[PDB]
């Protein structure tokens, strides 16, 4: 896989919003790269709500280190097309742009597959209440005089 | 809150401490009956270890 | 983040607007910015309603400090996309604009998503009434004589 | 907050409608500027029907101190977007206008938020119909010969 | 209140129109003036049904004062946006023109909120017929023989 930075992802959507790529002859300035990795990076920490929203390994880069641009992203190598899709429909608009209708069905249909496998790990059952009995049936329960259900 | 007062006056500033226990010595304990309690409970049941134990 | 200030978010939203940016080759404008730091400071005051409305962490300037501008707004780093992406929409009628429906869709999902933790926060369930009985089953209950909830 | 007079209201409502503001080459005059302070004094009276209606705590101006703007609104700093959003609205068909959409959506946003906590304080429950036992389980009420609840 | 006067109410009137403002380049003209008062005198009078319509405080001159305009309305400070509004609705067709939008939603408003404090006074509850006893639990009225209601 050759997306390996936020630069790279920067780049796919601005190719992909058909703004900037490797065979155009006119190009965005450094600053607006800046700018659009600056937008990943906020739609990212707002997709993951601090642990309580979408997981994808994305990793935050640090103002210690210069550049944000550069660092590799640590994103899998299922979540590229919908993270770089989701930034192509967040930065069009910066250009008088608007997302195409294969772009925005695309970014839906990959923030979808991005949480389906978190949304089947959540989906846990609670325990029993602390009301249930265990019923005799667990003779061995009912020999350690557990005959209530902890809960919680 | 004046009711459970014990003492005449409060801590202000530079009061000395005075440490009463200066030299070792094997204690002497007097109490009232009721000052100390024994809680016992058994060990519950549905806890994480004495999971297959009788 | 590299967005830590009052007037960072104010040029992401002339950005999204496409007022001022490096990729339309204009200039944020101060009569722009100061124009736009009141209505950060106003929309803001509008949602925290003195505590009981979003709970964002922004911090709000004093008169004290006569330049608003340049003091960070303390927002937490899952926040800053939907407050800016809202400040755009707020600002844009100021230039006689329309945020596209890009920016709109982002600014609705960005507020429901910096309400959605203080809603699951503030869904409580009330005490029991003070009319009901505890049951005989609560040994401490039935210890203290409390045959009632206390209620409140 | 940086706005803290009737005036200051009147041109951030003029701000929004894109008429005048600090930036504009054109200006408009103080006669102009009069006539929208009393319509804003107008519809602040309106809202506010004598102490039963939309409570905001804004300061009415008095005849004896000649310049109605120039007086603090008294507004608290969450009630300010929404005034001078209905102000915009109300005073854009002076100049041949018409407020936007996002203008009028802020403006309903707004009073609805004004009005919020006036109407959970006012949401109150009617006490007990002079007809009605207090049951012979009320101890002290029984006691005292408070065999009905009082009427009011 | 600045609007002290029906000449303060027709100007306010066709600020709003737009036909006579220092919005515009216009100055109020004075035959316009006169219709303009007639015209107010006529709604007033329509609406407040010799007792039995909106009650506002309106004070309807007298053949023996000289000028209609000039002479104190008498409306209390909740009613004046919507007097004024509805006076330019009706007097925009004389110039050929037609109230926005914004200015009909207005006078509905007004005369709603016009209404409300009347409308609520007249839900008054009918006495009781007189065909109905007094019950047995009226001790006081069972002994001094008021066996049923007087009603009437």
């Amino acid at each position: 896989m050759q997306i390996k930075t936020k630069g790279d992802l920067v780049r796919a959507a601005l190719r992909k919003l058909g703004v900037a790529s490797d065979a155009t002859l006119t190009d965005v300035e450094p600053q607006s790269m800046q700018d659009a990795v600056d937008d990943l990076e906020a739609m990212m920490a707002e997709w993951y709500q601090d642990g309580k929203g979408i997981i994808t390994g994305y990793v935050f880069s640090d103002d210690e280190n210069p550049p944000a641009e550069g660092d590799d992203h640590g994103l899998r190598s299922s979540a590229v097309s919908a993270v770089f899709h989701n930034l192509a429909c967040r930065i069009a608009p910066d250009y008088a742009l608007e997302a195409t209708a294969k772009i925005i069905a695309t970014a839906k249909y990959g923030k979808e597959l991005l949480y389906k496998q978190t949304a089947i790990s959540r989906a846990k059952r609670a325990p029993y209440p602390s009301r249930m009995p265990t019923g005799s049936g667990n003779s061995f329960a009912n020999l350690n005089e557990w005959h209530y259900f902890p809960g919680e | 809150q004046r009711a459970y007062a014990n003492v005449n006056t409060s801590l202000a500033d530079a009061m000395a401490v005075n440490i009463l226990n200066v030299k070792d010595a094997r204690t002497n304990v007097f109490w009232a009956d009721d000052a100390i309690r024994i809680v016992s409970q058994p060990i519950p049941a549905n806890h994480e270890l004495f999971a297959g134990m009788k």
